[PDB]
């Protein structure tokens, strides 16, 4: 789990860090690496058009159309991060990320995701923009995993990137937001996954102030140690106070 | 200057979704194990 801090081109000490973690990680590594590497005809790889949201379409329809930008540039399965989000910067700065991110058109993984949708889908007040971390237990490690929430019309969905089609995009037909996160807790289960916390953060401004980042966790929740009953209970009241600008 | 740096992003860019393209068919393997 490398983080491409050099911009672009990738600087010689991160893309040869990259190419060793591959060669190391396939089984036949360095055959495959040589495959590639100063590969005379590799496919010039097209670039997907930057969705925009036009009056003719609708909502479902052109949040769909940002899903399907984001699985256009593909899950980063390399080992290396291609663009460095640092989680506490203002949303200013990050937009200028999420900008660079659809010049350069790389594959991006979960937090580029969560940044990629926040930019996307800025400009659209009948949509709700908040972040839902994950933290989970699987054959003795933690692993984290964040994805964008949205709510819209009396609807909770999602947007994200993941390794696995039921840890994303969630279409907007969940009544509650307890729905959605239980949703989540019942996919990661079949991956044999325990949640230990959910995060939720506050609505991402459309018109942030200059200095205002994201928020990430406004509501943390130790879910392993809490009662299915509880865990809605806390849900529900969390989010009817967002729901009320509270 | 600004003109050979395009040229290696474009060269970086192909091989790194010719690398991704290998890179997801291994964990989809990789995840089938798991699944079976």
């Amino acid at each position: 789990f490398h983080v491409n801090k050099s911009g672009f081109p990738i600087d010689s000490h991160t893309w040869e860090r990259m190419w060793m973690h591959v060669a190391k990680v396939h089984p036949k590594g360095g055959e495959m690496v040589g495959a590639i590497r100063n590969a005379a005809f590799l496919a010039k790889p097209s670039i997907p058009q930057v969705p925009n949201y036009r009056l003719s379409m609708t909502i479902p329809d052109w949040l769909q159309a940002i899903q399907n930008y984001m699985k256009t540039l593909q899950y980063n399965h390399t080992g290396t991060q291609f663009f460095e989000i640092r989680k506490m910067r203002p949303l200013s700065g990050l937009m200028e990320t999420a900008k660079e991110m659809t010049r350069e058109s790389l594959p991006i993984k979960c937090l580029e995701a969560v940044i990629l949708g926040i930019y996307l889908t800025n400009g659209q007040p009948s949509i709700e923009r908040f972040p839902i971390s994950f933290k989970t237990y699987f054959s003795g490690n933690y692993f984290h995993h964040v994805v964008l929430g949205i709510y819209c019309n009396g609807r909770y969905g999602s947007l994200g990137m993941s390794r696995r089609a039921e840890l994303m995009d969630k279409p907007l037909t969940f009544r509650t937001l307890s729905d959605l996160i239980f949703d989540f807790e019942d996919s990661y289960k079949k991956y044999l996954h325990t949640v230990k916390k959910v995060k939720i953060g506050l609505y991402v401004p459309h018109e942030p102030h200059s200095f205002q980042p994201i928020e990430w966790k406004q509501l943390v929740l130790n879910v392993s140690k809490m009662l299915r009953a509880d865990i809605r209970k806390e849900l529900e009241k969390y989010a009817r106070d967002m729901r009320m600008k509270i | 200057q600004k003109s050979a740096q395009q040229e290696l992003k474009q060269r970086q860019r192909a091989e790194i979704y010719a690398l991704n393209r290998v890179m997801t068919e291994l964990e989809q393997q990789q995840f089938d194990e798991f699944c079976k």
